[PDB]
């Protein structure tokens, strides 16, 4: 027979609730009733209760059963996951939606909430989307899911009611390959490096294809040194992205009391008000200080915490700087602006930035 | 403790990542003393101990991995080798497996009690829902149990397959569109289902520069992150009036602040409100959604529905971070999507042929240039692919353009046109 | 003994009316009086009347030597030239502003005008700043001086009147080398070649530097050959900027038959109200007519005035499309849009867009 | 007609540029027969007709020139032949002589009678008033009457030393400013000649890996363009309130429209009124001009007076057209500018040590980076040299920013510090 292959993933009509299947578009409105709750009325009548809950995106399968049991007692089986890795819930009847959050909560240590609403202009902050750090990869500079619980941990109020007056995304890379939309966030946290590749001539020799891992530094700052069939490093040029690394095991460059976070915000994804935005970087560097992080938690909450007391109703981060200007952003938020924070990134072409990187434009 | 530093972060009120990683221990090793058929009841337990080396260290204890696969594809899964291997047998090996998610991510709970029954008896117990592509994680086993893991997957009354990884179409992704959503202005789910199994061989089987990935959004909202994190993020719009239920508005009026909230926050002043009666300039209007989301009960997406296709996006390596671009300003979104497969199958034939290693779609069209780009997908230039004209005359002419010359007949007599 | 060298200009402070001399860095208000008229009133109170006419740039000695004939009479024997080339004159008699005027176009045929009143809010158009041309420059794809006459001439009446609502400069270059204010006016003028350099061995044997008029090119087109020790092109990687013919005569790109002018627009100077901007092409070519350039002229003036007949009250030719945006800028204007618009020069830096190219901060 | 296609252009309103050029050969050649010592009376005519023959074959007859200039200078003259040398004799050299302006363009008419008669006696005749880096134009001379003309010229009653042209320090130019505009906030023809004085040795006799350009802009409006045509920007400021006359405001309101052509207008909404008040928030205002360009008789720049430096605005080549970008937010101007002079030749100590050939400022900046330069020019880091902070996480850290490491030693260790 042989082993069956290029099957595809479960179609996913066949896993949508009896309720979502009938009234698949055809929607009237949503309504938000309260934290992790929105409400959604079809055209037929039908009502249902999106219920959405904060996970620690690593799961046991322990933990995914015990999510079973209870889909089976408030959802007729039915649940699905958000492209934040928050875990949601359809209840039709609107008199078992303070059980189902009381029953998870109890059950796998879950909280209720995650929401927002446009409406009123009132905000949560929802989940941080993030990486496998030191848990399963190679190339980190940081810790992820150490650091995301640390911040959860401080923000958690934010998470369960809607006390903010904007959406405020919070994501993390590991390291500036960024496995995420990271670079597009309200506030992101992104794993560095300080100190240049150390080359280590037998591992390249032996494992590295030296023109592709030549051509993989953004600055040109690696040359073959065919002499020895190797690579040299020009330290001058050399801004310790770690590329070279991802390509060749002999380029390791990992200091431990040098690799830590820069603090970049002001990114945007969404259309609505103002157009989509890279973040920026506002703090070059915070050191690795596992368990808890205190310094990088800090600065994230000090801006934070400057945003949402001098934001209006609807101004996200980058709204917010648009408004007051960087000189204000840097003083409101207690931070200091020095020569690092000035672009130099050479390779990037001033063309993109005449390109619409946007949905938004007139017909 | 044998784990003092990851202990602390049991503490505090956000569910906590290392109760799972403990939990999945106790309940492995303890179906392995029961005599249930489990392969790695040591795994999870490894990957503790290694994780708190790494907090104590400041460092990864990961290594380069070799490559594995299962039999039949050359991507899905991820090699993965501790450098803690002598000490910590059990994680010596420990690949990652992503196995392709339902479009949206739902599920039924027999479709994820048969994936925990599949990941219970080959694997460490530990998984990722969902890894930022969207796959779902199964994180943890060593090449021996790759493909009778994979068998029993293809076997199950709901059977899951491999997603992508490598040099390949990456698992698409698609927000929840119409099955929740009242803004949605295609079926993203169905687009999603249908480019994942149109592609099947493109997916399983890398064989181009370099990774692509595709997200579909059901309006301009954005909620899956599509211009940011595909090479072809495909984005709902619309061509028409926007839809006004006037009642509705004056139940609004009673309450919100309008001319603050909505009015003076539309990006071109589309949208004017007198106390009586609400109007959108439509042609002013720029579809940035604002107003709708702020009057869901009231206010609609148009009838004429599409996508925006925006190409390019992709995280930093080599030549910077993009946001993807306007490539297409509109496209027609119905089954079976010919109009998108055509696009697509073009971008990746040129991409394949004039690529670079390790070469993005956005980085070879930075250097070939729009009009070359815009040639392969048999389309015009655009104003709305731009933000501005360009800020220098340094143009370059087709030939057929040129008046016939003295000049122009020297170049082909010296060869050069 | 030798020549005095080394002794600069004549101190302007000694080259100065008494009027002026006096009350210098002392005045309390300025005030246009009609077109042309200049008001200033001192500290002090004495008042002065700055006249202002068009120069056609290049003059005859003799231009001048009358010019100063008529400035002995009416200035008490000053005068001046202004940053756009216009002569300014310096009457404190009241009523001899406007035999003067006449006395001034009886003689040289320079008209009064240039003038504009942001108070009031009406406009009149300048002088356009242009370069050399057919006349002395050996690089330039259009005639600086040729193209002036016709076009200011079709829009005389700008000049000699308020009748915009904001301010417009209009500027013009020979040639890529872009001399004076082109890259930054609100509609500039630019010669290009279409067509790439055929090499000429013999010529580049005997004279050019190899390595540098190679080093000179903006796309790296040009290599060195080594048998034949000569230059080579690929005519693919080449926009016919006409740089290798400055650094070498043995590479002309002339071709009598595709030179022209680029029509470009948006950029702006001043701070007030909006950041500086550089100029953007929305026509890519228009032919050289001599000796009156209609098709050139037409489509310059129907720019302007699709923005005469739509623009507000200060609101310049950037600040209307920053209003109306692109899309209907090509659409009002009547051009069309085609991909030569679309920016491909590779070599600027995005970073270029990050750094504050404008005086407007806060302390 | 000797010029059919020239003819054309001196029809029309604006005044002609054709006339000129007929103008000069006429009396030039009508003074050379009554024996004034006219040397080159054929010289216009030949430009004339050189001209027309460009006309018909749409390219110009100007050829590459040899180099040239006076004895004791590098720089000055243009030296440049014509394509038709033998067909028309006297346009065979026809070089032009740049002519160093008073600050501002005054003058007095001694002063052009002057220039007049030694133009007259050596040369075509005809002139630019003025050139666009400032310099008069003496267009069209002999190799052998350069030197005669120069001498003659410093000779004068007035005298007139020669301006700048190649790898040098060109003339610097500046607005009106206090000799004529209430708007002046430090006196611009001064520092404008005294730059020219002081470094005459370095405009005179081109040594360095390119031109340089300085030009005085009395406010921010910037009349000179020197934000686009200078590498170095020095354009006015101030620190302080804007000073206010409210009874001049109220004169301006009874017939202003200030809240439209004003209040609404201004880019920070610094400036409000409400009908008996204005009030100007100075924490907020951006110093752009327009109400005091909109309100002379009422609003005053503030009395903290100073300076702005913009840096490395030029052409295209190679690497692009610039406006230049905020250097030093803040210098005062005071004679004799100890302070601009000291910035000055940093710059330049530093730009002839690592330039490369034909390398303008901005583009050794944009090569070498912003902290290099202010590292230079003795200067910190300030917000308000960017529109935004960097958009990627690619920083470099100094040596000693890094804290003491086990691999900091092996990078000592091994010499890679
Ligand atoms: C469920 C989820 C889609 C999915 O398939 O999972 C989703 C669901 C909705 N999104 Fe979203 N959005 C979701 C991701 C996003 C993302 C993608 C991301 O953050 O990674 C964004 C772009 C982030 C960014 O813009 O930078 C996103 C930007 C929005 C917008 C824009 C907010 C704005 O003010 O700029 C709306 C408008 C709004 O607030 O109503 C929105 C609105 C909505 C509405 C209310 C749509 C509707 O009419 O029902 C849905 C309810 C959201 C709520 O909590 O109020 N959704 N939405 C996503 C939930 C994420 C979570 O757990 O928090
Ligand atoms: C005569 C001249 C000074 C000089 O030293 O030569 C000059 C003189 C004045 N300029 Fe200017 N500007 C002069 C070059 C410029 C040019 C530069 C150029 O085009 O070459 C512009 C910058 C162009 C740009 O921004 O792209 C310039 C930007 C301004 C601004 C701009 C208005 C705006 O909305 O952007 C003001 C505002 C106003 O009063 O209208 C201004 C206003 C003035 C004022 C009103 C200043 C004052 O307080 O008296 C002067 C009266 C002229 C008038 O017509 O209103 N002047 N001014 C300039 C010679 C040009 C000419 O002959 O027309
Ligand atoms: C193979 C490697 C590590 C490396 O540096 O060689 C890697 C490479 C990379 C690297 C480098 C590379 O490709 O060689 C980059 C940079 C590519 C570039 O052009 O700049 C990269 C951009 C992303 C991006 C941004 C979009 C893009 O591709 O640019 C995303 C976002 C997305 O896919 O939606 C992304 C989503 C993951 N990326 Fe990624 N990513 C890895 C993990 C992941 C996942 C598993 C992390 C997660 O926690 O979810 C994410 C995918 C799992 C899934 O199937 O859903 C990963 C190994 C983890 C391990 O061994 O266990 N990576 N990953
Ligand atoms: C030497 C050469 C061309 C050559 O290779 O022989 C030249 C070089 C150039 C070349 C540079 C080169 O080839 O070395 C270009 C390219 C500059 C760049 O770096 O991109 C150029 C940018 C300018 C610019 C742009 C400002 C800037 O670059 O910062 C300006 C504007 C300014 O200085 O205010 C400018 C002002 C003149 N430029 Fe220019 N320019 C020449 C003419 C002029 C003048 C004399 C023509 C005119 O009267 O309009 C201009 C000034 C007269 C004066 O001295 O007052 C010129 C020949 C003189 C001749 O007429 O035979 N040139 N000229
Ligand atoms: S962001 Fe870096 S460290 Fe984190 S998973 Fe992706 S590649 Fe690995
Ligand atoms: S770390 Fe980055 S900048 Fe440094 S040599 Fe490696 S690839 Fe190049
Ligand atoms: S992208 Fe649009 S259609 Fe999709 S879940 Fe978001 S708001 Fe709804
Ligand atoms: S969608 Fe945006 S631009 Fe369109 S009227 Fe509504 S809020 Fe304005
Ligand atoms: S723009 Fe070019 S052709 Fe015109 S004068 Fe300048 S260098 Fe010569
Ligand atoms: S004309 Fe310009 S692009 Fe073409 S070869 Fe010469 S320098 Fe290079
Ligand atoms: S820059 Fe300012 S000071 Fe100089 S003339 Fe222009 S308006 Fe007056
Ligand atoms: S100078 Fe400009 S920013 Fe300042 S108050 Fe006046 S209009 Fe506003």
């Amino acid at each position: 027979e042989g082993v069956k292959t290029d099957f595809g993933p479960p179609y996913f009509r066949d896993l949508l609730h009896p309720v979502i299947a009938k009234n698949y578009g055809k929607w009237k409105y949503h309504e938000v009733v309260k934290p992790g709750v929105i409400k959604r009325v079809a055209e037929s009548g039908d009502v249902i209760y999106v219920v959405r809950f904060g996970t620690p995106r690593l799961l046991s399968i322990y933990t995914v059963r015990e999510l079973c049991d209870i889909a089976d007692k408030y959802s007729d089986g039915y649940l699905r996951w958000t492209s934040r890795n928050n875990v949601e819930f359809f209840v039709t009847d609107e008199s078992k939606i303070d059980d189902l959050i009381n029953e998870v909560q109890e059950r796998v240590g879950f909280p209720c909430g995650g929401t927002w609403d446009a409406v009123k202009g009132e905000y949560g902050l929802s989940n941080i989307v993030h990486t496998q750090g030191w848990i399963h990869c190679h190339t980190p500079a940081i810790d992820a899911s150490g650091i995301v619980k640390a911040v959860m941990d401080e923000l958690y109020e934010y998470f369960t009611d809607h006390k903010l007056p904007a959406m405020c995304r919070i994501s993390l890379a590991c390291c500036a390959n960024m496995c995420g939309a990271v670079h597009a966030s309200d506030i992101a946290i992104v794993g560095i490096h300080r100190t240049p590749p150390i080359p280590n001539d037998e591992a390249i020799r032996k494992t590295c294809e030296i023109p592709s891992t030549v051509a993989a530094c953004p600055t040109g700052a690696l040359k073959p040194d065919m002499k020895n069939k190797t690579i040299k490093v020009d330290v001058e040029k050399c801004m310790y992205c770690g590329n070279c690394y991802t390509m060749c095991p002999g380029m390791p460059l990992f200091d431990p009391e040098n690799d830590g976070a820069a603090i970049m915000v002001g990114g945007k994804l969404s259309e609505a008000r103002r157009m989509p935005e890279l973040s920026k970087v506002v703090v070059p560097w915070v050191p690795n200080e596992p368990p808890r992080w205190p310094t990088l938690v800090k600065y994230v909450k000090q801006i934070l915490e400057a945003w949402a007391a001098n934001a209006n109703k609807h101004e996200r981060l980058i709204e917010w700087v648009d408004r007051i200007g960087w000189e204000r952003f840097f003083e409101l938020t207690g931070l200091e602006f020095t020569q690092h924070l000035i672009d130099d990134y050479r390779i990037t072409p001033y063309f993109y930035s005449e390109f619409r990187a946007s949905t938004q434009f007139k017909w | 403790s044998e784990t003092p530093l990851l202990d602390e972060l049991e503490k505090g009120p956000w569910p906590s990542f290392v109760k799972e990683i403990k939990k999945t221990a106790e309940l492995m090793e303890k179906a392995a003393a029961e005599g249930k058929d489990v392969k790695m009841p040591k795994g999870a337990r490894g990957l503790l101990k290694q994780l708190e080396i790494s907090y104590k260290d400041k460092k990864t204890h990961w290594k380069h991995g070799g490559i594995v696969s299962v039999v039949g594809y050359g991507g899905g899964v991820i090699g993965r080798y501790s450098d803690l291997g002598e000490q910590i047998p059990e994680v010596e090996h420990f690949h990652t497996m992503r196995i392709n998610q339902p479009s949206g991510w739902f599920y039924s709970t027999k479709a994820l009690r048969g994936l925990c029954d599949v990941w219970e008896k080959w694997g460490s117990g530990l998984t990722n829902f969902h890894g930022s592509t969207g796959d779902i994680i199964f994180l943890g086993t060593r090449s021996e149990y790759l493909q009778p893991c994979f068998e029993d997957l293809g076997n199950l009354e709901i059977p899951f397959d491999i997603g992508g990884s490598g040099s390949d179409l990456r698992t698409p992704s698609a927000c929840m569109g119409p099955a929740l959503c009242e803004f949605a202005c295609y079926d993203t789910l169905e687009l999603c289902y249908d480019l994942t199994m149109t592609y099947q061989d493109e997916l399983h089987r890398p064989m181009w520069p370099y990774k692509f990935k595709i997200k579909c959004a059901g309006c301009p909202n954005d909620c899956v992150a599509s211009k940011a994190r595909s090479d072809f993020a495909i984005i709902g719009t619309w061509k028409d009036d926007i839809k006004v239920d006037q009642e509705a508005v004056k139940e609004y009026a009673s309450w919100m602040d309008i001319e603050n909230e909505v009015v003076k926050l539309c990006p071109t002043g589309a949208i004017k409100w007198d106390g009586k009666e609400l109007t959108i300039d439509n042609r002013e209007c720029v579809r940035c959604m604002h107003c709708i989301n702020k009057m869901p009960k009231a206010l609609k997406p148009g009838d004429e529905r599409g996508a925006t296709i925006l190409i390019g996006g992709k995280a930093p390596f080599v030549e910077g971070a993009v946001i993807g671009w306007v490539a297409v300003p509109f496209v027609e979104v119905e089954k079976p999507y010919d109009e998108i497969k055509e696009i697509l199958e073009a971008i990746w034939d040129w991409w394949d042929e004039e690529g670079k290693f390790r070469e993005r779609i956005g980085e070879l069209i930075w250097r070939k240039g729009m009009r070359e780009f815009l040639k392969v997908i048999g389309r015009e230039a655009d104003v709305r692919m731009v933000k501005a004209p360009r800020n220098n005359p340094f143009m370059f002419f087709e030939k057929d353009e040129l008046k016939p010359s003295a000049y122009t007949e020297e170049l082909k007599k010296r060869g050069m046109w």
